[PDB]
């Protein structure tokens, strides 16, 4: 899938 | 939001009725107010149970619903009078019919007045009628979801809140919280199985708001990042605040 970014680094 | 300890205030248990409809909303040493509710489309029906905990009758028992100037144009409440006499140990029921006109943030005020032992008893408590109650969950495949996710144009329609968890980050509890909140819980949308994705429609008389959401737990930090994207800025704002307080 693909959200632009992710909170959990 | 007010300054000072929230104990014996008008919203001691308000937060507990955001993701569930039933429970005891308020209880002092004379009276217990219980709640049972159901919502469909932009409507709902709330049952309010008034339990007399004493050995004597309450007289001139008068419950009134009060909606602030703006709230009133956004929320419509209708109900019938309750018999002003409640025996000791007895419970009397009041039905409140609800109609959501447009999105809102404020909560209605329930004012109860009655005579006990010849004294004036006066109680006020906020009624847990929140925007997410008018949710229509919408299941959809991952592809559909992302297609809709990227149709946001208005940057104001995207509200993100990064907050500290006020409760243990239990997975099953979290699931139940999101489902109870109202949107559908979509599986396998976020590749990371620890995250939660939600989608649903907020129903109101004048407009139907599409809403998407993403909850991201960070167990080590004990934090979350909640992301809301809806077709209306104020809806994205209010749902983000409401849901943020639940974790």
């Amino acid at each position: 899938s693909f959200f632009e970014d992710n909170f959990v680094p | 939001g007010s300054p000072g300890i929230r104990l014996g205030s008008s919203e001691d248990n308000f937060a507990r009725f955001v993701c569930k409809n039933n429970g005891v909303l308020f209880e002092n040493q004379l009276l217990q107010i219980g709640l049972k509710s159901e919502f469909r489309q932009n409507l709902g029906r709330m049952f309010i149970f008034y339990g007399n905990k004493t050995s004597t009758q309450f007289l001139n028992f008068t419950p009134t619903l009060i909606c602030a100037d703006d709230l009133q144009t956004n929320l419509n409440l209708q109900t019938k009078p309750v018999d002003p006499t409640v025996d000791g140990g007895a419970q009397v029921q009041q039905v409140v019919n609800i109609e959501c006109i447009s999105d809102f943030t404020e909560a209605p005020v329930l004012n109860i007045q009655f005579r006990y032992g010849g004294t004036f008893q006066n109680v006020s408590v906020k009624l847990p009628i929140t925007l997410n109650k008018f949710f229509q969950p919408t299941e959809m495949a991952s592809q559909d979801f992302f297609q809709r996710w990227k149709q946001l144009s208005n940057p104001q329609q995207e509200v993100q809140n990064i907050f500290k968890a006020k409760h243990p980050m239990d997975t099953e509890i979290t699931k139940a919280k999101i489902i109870g909140f109202g949107s559908a819980l979509l599986e396998e949308v976020d590749p990371n199985p620890a995250n939660f994705v939600g989608a649903g429609i907020i129903h109101t008389k004048t407009t139907q708001i599409g809403c998407l959401l993403r909850l991201e737990p960070n167990l080590q930090a004990q934090m979350y990042r909640l992301t809301l994207r809806t077709s209306k800025d104020t809806v994205s704002q209010r749902l983000c605040e409401l849901l943020s307080e639940q974790f």
